[PDB]
């Protein structure tokens, strides 16, 4: 420990920069939220998107349903004569990505380049104060770092632990990232980082970019899932107790009636 | 067991989030008050989390097979990212006391 | 047991109480009005969110109980902050099917669709507007046609 | 007199004008402030509506 | 009960500031001395420790929800009967409409 410093650039950096940069957070959820605006929704894609939600409700729950019931419904979906997936065609548009260049395009997109706003809001509080020790890490530092980390002082023989505003305030950034969502909840937007990104639930689930190719997919889908019946064995709880209806029938007792 | 609700499973993982990212913001106030070396300060963070994990499963006890299907999350969970905000609380009082 | 119920209770747990009555959506119209009007002159302070949802609900129960002047005492509330709500114009055709002149209520649904495509709470009130007027096999088509 | 070796790294800097900071810091809470109610009557005005 | 947690960890607060302006004044003595490189009293950090370890107690006590995981149990008292009215489908036609006309 070395380097007396005032007790008046403790007051006047440290707790500014805290509550500029919790106050910015805040201001860009706040924002986002304002200027999320609803995406206009056909009734013929609505119903495509429920047809949909049907046939996976099917696949998803077919166990517990008759047999019959459950040919009928298949039958219905396929149906070589007429068939509904078959007749009903929409339109379609000319598609463009390609195998291998979407299968890098999953890397190539990512999210790589979304650090630059806060390095502009680095840059301009770096700006504001060019001579400034803000603070010493604990942690032990290479010297290699110590041009990103002062960047603005002229020592040589000073260690890399004492840190300049620029570093404090993007440290500062990802130290409030997970308690953000302590005051709002699960889903938080808050995120200083990622400032251009979009972050929400999402508008309107579904996406039927080609609705023709989908509905061919969920036709081979439901022609290969078979059928099993999980009624069909009711001899497990045949032999067995019951003692969980003498279970809160004697808690049922204690409620009167209003 | 067969049939699962995403709603209660959402809800237990928030809450544990909720305890762990608090536990760890206090962890790093008391290291930051006391002040230690790195290797004794990541010890002492490893260590609170552990108490912490324990503390939870005190506060489950018998029934857990009903809140909890499994343990690794209580266990292992938040330790990277409750890391980041612990070393933000830990120099944040470490030198606003001692250097000033 | 009114004033002694009215005694040991808090607007808080009334407030809860029929958030619960909500969420068990029961027909409980009686009761309803009894809490609803009795907190709408004790508190009328705060919660607004609240008390919009509850302003409705007692205006639903009172269509069902006895009471219209309460249904419009909270339809001119209502009115006064959104001008243009659907779903206060869903309310006011119910109550007008619940009167009379059934006809122009369904000339507000018809309005209604014109503005929104997509509003299945007046196809629905329509279907049972059908389903009362005529038979229930005209209602059946069209409770089919709209399910399709 | 004192001599500066290297400028200075220790003292706070003299031009350092308080009301452009002083200004931001009020001007941010105003901000959120404003925004707040915004967002709630947006949602529920999307609610209603 | 709960008042009671979180006034426990309003207090278990309170003393960790306490015991933090306490060591504070001890640097801030240490700095005008020379040499005489020692540590902070141990009273003061086990007063520290004991105000960690009581408000992480409450910490946890004040979120506790853990919902039962089968999504059986919360419709195991709910009624058909409840259920068979439905909020969407309201006929305004019975005789207690006009049993209650006239009061």
């Amino acid at each position: 420990p070395e380097l007396l410093l005032d007790s008046n650039i403790r007051l006047w950096v440290v707790l500014p920069i805290v509550i500029i940069t919790f106050f910015v957070g805040m201001i860009r959820h706040y924002v986002s939220i304002l200027l999320q605006s609803d995406k206009k929704l056909t009734q013929e894609q609505v119903s495509d998107s429920q047809v949909l939600i049907r046939s996976r409700v099917l696949r998803e729950n077919g166990k517990y349903i008759p047999k019959q019931s459950f040919l009928t419904r298949k039958y219905y979906f396929n149906n070589p004569e007429d068939g509904f997936f078959k007749k009903t065609k929409r339109k379609v548009v000319p598609p463009s990505p390609m195998t291998d260049p979407t299968m890098l395009t999953d890397m190539m997109k990512g999210n790589v380049t979304n650090v630059l706003p806060m390095i502009l809001i680095g840059g301009w509080i770096n700006m504001t104060f060019s001579g400034f020790v803000t603070t010493k890490v604990p942690f032990p530092l290479t010297l290699r770092f110590k041009p990103m980390l002062q960047q603005g002082i002229e020592l040589l023989t000073l260690d890399a632990s004492w840190v300049s505003s620029a570093s404090w305030y993007f440290l500062n950034v990802f130290g409030l990232r997970s308690i953000y969502s302590l005051i709002l909840g699960q889903d938080n937007a808050a995120d200083q980082s990622r400032m251009m990104q979009e972050q929400m639930t999402g508008a309107a689930m579904a996406m039927p970019a080609d609705t023709n190719k989908a509905f061919k997919t969920e036709w081979e889908a439901l022609e290969l899932t078979d059928h099993q019946w999980a009624l069909d064995d009711v001899e497990e709880e045949l032999m067995a107790k019951d003692l969980h209806f003498e279970g809160m029938f004697k808690k049922e007792l204690q409620t009167s009636i209003f | 067991p067969p049939f699962i609700s995403e709603a209660a499973v959402r809800g237990n993982a928030a809450v544990l989030d909720y305890c762990r990212t608090s536990v760890s913001a206090l962890s790093g106030a008391t290291a930051g008050i006391l002040g230690l070396t790195g290797l004794y300060g990541f010890i002492f963070y490893l260590l609170a989390s552990v108490l912490l994990s324990l503390l939870l499963i005190l506060k489950a006890g018998r029934r857990w097979n009903k809140y909890f299907k499994s343990r690794r999350p209580l266990f292992t969970g938040g330790l990277i990212g409750g890391l980041f905000t612990y070393v933000l609380f830990w120099t944040f009082l470490y030198g606003m006391v001692h250097v000033y | 047991a009114k004033v002694s119920e009215l005694y040991d209770v808090t607007w808080e747990e009334m407030r809860d109480k029929m958030r619960k009555w909500r969420e068990e959506n029961s027909r409980n119209s009686e009761q309803i009005v009894e809490v609803g009007e009795e907190l709408i002159n004790e508190y009328a302070s705060k919660l607004g969110d609240d008390i919009w949802i509850i302003y409705e609900q007692v205006m639903i129960a009172a269509l069902d109980y006895g009471r219209d002047d309460l249904a419009l005492f909270c339809l001119q509330e209502l009115r006064r902050q959104f001008p243009g709500s659907h779903r206060v114009k869903r309310l006011t055709g119910m109550r007008f099917e619940a009167m009379e002149r059934y006809d122009d209520a369904i000339q507000l649904y018809d309005r209604i669709l014109q503005e929104d495509p997509t509003n299945t709470a007046a196809r629905k009130r329509k279907i049972a507007i059908r389903k009362a007027q005529g038979k229930n096999v005209e209602a059946i088509r069209e409770l089919n046609e709209y399910l399709e | 007199t004192r001599v500066y070796p290297s400028k200075q790294f220790d003292v706070l800097k003299d031009d350092y004008d308080y009301v452009l900071i002083s200004s931001v810091l009020f001007g941010l809470v105003f901000a959120t402030m404003i925004t707040k109610r915004l967002a709630q009557v947006k949602l529920l005005n999307r609610a209603w509506r | 009960a709960p008042s009671l947690w979180k006034g426990l960890v309003g207090i278990g607060l309170f003393a960790l500031a306490h015991a933090a302006f306490s060591a504070a004044q001890h640097r801030s003595y240490m700095r005008l001395t020379e040499k005489e490189d020692e540590s902070l009293p141990i009273d003061i950090v086990l007063q520290t420790l004991l105000a960690f370890a009581v408000t992480c107690y409450g910490i946890v006590h004040i979120a506790g929800e853990f919902k039962d995981m089968d999504a059986t149990s919360e419709l195991k008292n709910k009624t058909f009967d409840t259920l068979r009215n439905h909020p969407s489908f309201y006929v305004f036609n019975h005789r207690g409409r006009v049993l209650f006309r006239p009061s």
